[PDB]
């Protein structure tokens, strides 16, 4: 896949998906995108769903594919394993969630990213994701559980 | 007027040369966080306490 | 160990240490470190006595140790070879004494740091170096033999 880096101060504290038309880095996090080819593209700010504009040139558009509605349960992938529910993500166990880690896409079986995860460090027994999600027709949502500290 | 620049050039000079008296104290004993401090250099001459 | 050279122009001429609280640059050379998180630091100036500021946290701190009182004239390690010598530093043959070679530390048989090199390109059969190093009571001090070149 393609999810370039945030470097601020040398180490990494987050990381910026890109997705078909529109480059999408939280603004929770600070600090530069390490490509060249992505440092020139400006920045628009916006609500905690932080946009960042599409100025993806056409040589290399269209990296990911997103994920509409009709979303079961299921079975998703992730990163440092799988999450299985559809309304919020599952409630993943300890050591997985630690820090400089939001921004990571959330694909399903065929890879069509369906979440961004951006917060919820510890909730309880099992932490659970705090990501921005599109809802049963297609506008993007932000879902958080209550208390749930940033990244 | 020009008794108020003696004493102007005469203060901003004195602690010119005091911050540079200030300054030499710690790169001696900055440079080694290991050594021990006499307790001569570290109230009286300098402002340095004992640290870490 | 760890040692990173200094970069100006793509050519290496010279080469900062690290050491166990802060981080060392001589003053006979310009150019920026090649790391990122070594390059945001304040390196503030000073007198021949080469104060520094290791800025750095904890994390990456202290791959090397200084070395403590107590010091024979015996055997300590170099780059290019080996010293034995307290008061001076020994008549190393050449091949060392180009340029470039400032900063390099000089290490004893248990891996401490003792001297840092900054002079002394070639004084005839025996070539001396310029180093800084801490005299009876961890003063640290430098010393210079007759017509040490920068180097």
């Amino acid at each position: 896949d393609k999810t370039f880096p945030i470097m601020l101060n040398g180490q990494v504290n987050g990381y910026a998906c890109v997705v078909g038309g529109r480059v999408f880095k939280p603004l929770h996090v600070e600090g530069r995108i390490d490509n060249e080819q992505l440092a020139a593209i400006k920045l628009k700010k916006a609500s905690i769903y932080d946009l960042e504009y599409g100025d993806v040139p056409q040589c290399m558009k269209s990296d990911t594919l997103q994920y509409t509605s009709d979303k079961p349960p299921g079975f998703y992938n992730w990163h440092h394993g799988a999450v299985q529910y559809e309304n919020n993500r599952f409630t993943v166990p300890r050591g997985v969630g630690g820090k400089g880690d939001s921004g990571r896409p959330i694909l399903d079986n065929k890879g069509r990213v369906v979440a961004i995860v951006l917060g919820g460090v510890n909730e309880g027994s099992r932490t659970a994701l705090s990501v921005v999600t599109w809802n049963q027709k297609g506008v993007t949502v932000k879902d958080t559980p209550e208390g749930s500290e940033p990244w | 007027c020009t008794c108020v620049a003696i004493i102007m050039v005469s203060c901003v000079t004195s602690v010119w040369l005091l911050c540079r008296t200030r300054n030499l104290c710690i790169t001696p004993y900055k440079l080694a966080p290991n050594a021990q401090v006499p307790i001569l250099l570290a109230l009286l001459c300098c402002i340095k306490p004992t640290r870490a």
